[PDB]
């Protein structure tokens, strides 16, 4: 499958952009995200909806809505997508290093993500589980315009690339691809097509 | 810009924002309305390059709702409520003051250079309307001399004091903190003494060399502060009516400085009271 | 409907009045028109309901320490102020402003606020401070001072940019709320 593998991974980007566009859709539909230490009458659930334009984020201390995202003007309808330095994931979150009242336990080490903005403000949030944590980081990095960080993302890449290529080898069925490509027959220099064009 | 729609490119509109739109909140809302959300910084003048360039450029700022003309209301001692309604509604004129430095930037003083290039805006229709916004119809600039600015500042201060005095004179269960607010701020121009600032700016004979024929305005300043002092008197008496023990040192300071300024204007400024 | 008392002090070399008047005017940045009188007021909603507001513009030099505290009584919040780019302001506040403020009103929600937030990273200003042997003091030690008081908040803003300035005042109002 050496010619097959070359031809397969060589036409990569379409699945990549499809994955990322889906991630953007997932961010837009969003969910009621999770806050820090929302124990005493603090709304742990709260939606963070990406703009359909994907430039602003509708988020804030929204209520405990089990249905999820509600379309309206959230507590803060802006997150500046043009200046976010990064998102800190895991131990890099300072709130994980908190040793006082906001001690995020070791059971949320993989659920910690904070948006870097204003160079002094952070958005220390929690994910309900790993897969959506990685999904949100994926969507953010897509806004950041870089690679993805979900195991499920690699899963999707491999499975769908295999599906597409497996569909393509139907014309060459019972035929083989010489890993050394066939030599190009020489083209006569004249372009005087005796029969008409088109 | 040019990417704006046909009726939007190189256009200017006036928006009837919400009751408490801080400027940048409304700016954020407008950016939500648009891609290419970049904000210009030469707020007053347009950009000729951008009068044709793509990449839609915008700019937003609050403007002053110029008072309407309540008909058959010009002199009758009508209560405020109808006027406060007329402050914002049924309006078509809108102005915006333009700070400008004109003259020497001497350190202790700025009122030697202030020249306001106010910008009056007239739109075809009258807020409120079918649309929460409207395109400006005619644009007009203005020019204001430091004498003039001193004037307008002075009266608008006077009417503000009158307004607070009357609004508290009709309702008794009313906070006295605004009275402290004003009475303090006027009594001690602590950060910079506005009165002496007028004196150096215009009352000095130097200005009467820059403005010999234009001394018919410094006398207007004199008459306007002259009408100010009795308003300060009603302010002092109103405070005394609403005075408390914490305000007692405050009130005595106000009263002492008030009669000080009284004698000063009568003789030191030489202005004749009524 | 209601109003809130809120005092502001600080050394006169920072022109806090410029910030206050720019905010109340809602003007363009760097386009405020300075009046002649102090003690500004405004009427803003922060959450739920709009509130009236009154800002005590207090002169900051040492002499008026006899008249300034008489306005302190029954002030809902006070806003202590400085210049982020003035180590001398830090000396004055940690040494004079903050101590006497805590003395006069040991019972008041307090927020420390920076100023010239842009000039904290102004390279020419920073090099001037270095050649004048002053420090363009950064956030973390300001945070340390805030913890030293344990103020209900500490923020940094600028007048030429008004950044966080609305956040400053919303935090100030919600301090009572």
């Amino acid at each position: 499958s050496r010619p097959i593998l070359e031809l397969k991974e060589k036409i990569q980007p379409e699945i990549l952009e499809l994955i990322k566009q889906q991630r953007l859709n997932r961010l837009v539909e969003g969910t009621c995200f999770r806050k820090l230490n929302a124990r005493r009458r603090q709304d742990k659930f709260w939606y963070c909806r990406l703009s359909p334009n994907h430039k602003v984020l509708h988020y804030g201390d929204l209520e405990e809505s089990p249905q999820g995202e509600v379309p309206h003007d959230s507590l803060q309808d802006k997150l500046p997508v043009a200046d976010i330095k990064a998102v800190v994931t895991g131990k890099d979150c300072p709130h994980m290093k908190e040793k006082g009242a906001l001690k995020q336990n070791k059971e949320v080490l993989e659920l910690a993500f904070s948006i870097l903005y204003d160079s002094n403000c952070q958005l220390n949030f929690i994910a309900p589980d790993k897969h959506e944590y990685c999904i949100w980081t994926d969507g953010l990095n897509a806004l950041l315009g870089k690679d993805m960080m979900s195991d499920l993302t690699r899963n999707d890449l491999d499975t769908l690339l295999s599906m597409e290529i497996k569909l393509r080898l139907l014309d060459l069925e019972n035929i083989q691809i010489p890993d050394a490509p066939p030599p190009i027959p020489k083209e006569p220099s004249n372009y005087d097509f005796v029969y008409d064009c088109n | 810009g040019q990417g704006f729609p046909s009726f939007l490119r190189n256009k200017i509109f006036i928006y009837r924002g919400k009751e408490y739109e801080r400027r940048e909140d409304f700016s954020l809302r407008l950016l939500t309305q648009f891609p290419n959300a970049e904000k210009m910084t030469s707020t007053t003048p347009p950009g000729e390059d951008i009068k044709s360039s793509p990449k839609q450029y915008m700019q937003c700022f609050t403007v002053k709702p110029v008072m309407s003309l309540p008909p058959s209301y010009k002199d009758k001692p009508v209560p405020e409520q109808i006027l406060n309604y007329y402050r914002a509604n049924e309006v078509q004129q809108f102005r915006y003051s333009r700070p400008f430095r004109k003259g020497e930037k001497d350190p202790d003083n700025e009122f030697a250079t202030m020249w306001i290039e106010r910008t009056t805006y007239t739109t075809a229709y009258t807020f409120p309307g079918i649309l929460k916004w409207f395109e400006v119809k005619q644009i007009s600039t203005e020019e204001i001399s430091p004498l003039e600015n001193a004037i307008e500042t002075m009266e608008l201060t006077n009417e503000r004091i009158s307004n607070c005095v009357q609004q508290h004179a009709w309702d008794r269960s009313l906070s006295v903190h605004p009275l402290s607010m004003l009475l303090s701020g006027i009594v001690d121009p602590a950060v910079m003494g506005g009165f002496s600032n007028y004196e150096k700016a215009f009352f000095t004979e130097k200005y009467l060399q820059e403005h010999p024929e234009d001394q018919e305005k410094v006398e207007l300043l004199k008459r306007l502060i002259a009408l100010q002092m009795p308003l300060l008197t009603e302010g002092i008496r109103i405070h005394g009516e609403k005075l408390t023990e914490q305000l007692k040192p405050l009130h005595e300071r106000l009263s002492s400085c008030f009669r000080e300024l009284k004698e000063k204007v009568e003789k030191h400024y030489g202005v004749i009271t009524l | 409907m209601q109003a809130i008392k809120c005092v502001v002090v600080g050394d006169g070399a920072v022109a806090k009045t410029c910030l206050l008047i720019s905010y109340t005017t809602n003007a363009f940045p760097g386009e405020y028109i300075p009046t002649v009188f102090d003690n500004y007021s405004a009427n803003v909603m922060v959450d739920g309901k709009p509130v009236n507001l009154g800002l005590w513009d207090t002169a900051g030099q040492e002499d008026y320490d006899r008249l300034r505290p008489l306005s302190y009584p029954q002030t809902d919040v006070f806003l202590i102020c400085f210049s982020l780019v003035s180590p001398a302001s830090f000396e004055n506040v940690r040494a004079k402003w903050y101590p006497e403020v805590r003395h006069h009103c040991p019972n008041t929600p307090i927020i420390l606020v920076g100023t010239k937030l842009d000039l904290r990273d102004d390279k020419d200003t920073i090099e001037k401070l270095k050649e004048k042997k002053l420090t363009p003091i950064t956030y973390p030690q300001g945070l340390a001072m805030a913890k030293e008081i344990g103020a209900v908040k500490y923020l940094e803003c600028s007048a030429l940019t008004q950044r966080g300035l609305k956040t400053v005042f919303d935090e100030a109002i919600r301090a009572v709320l």
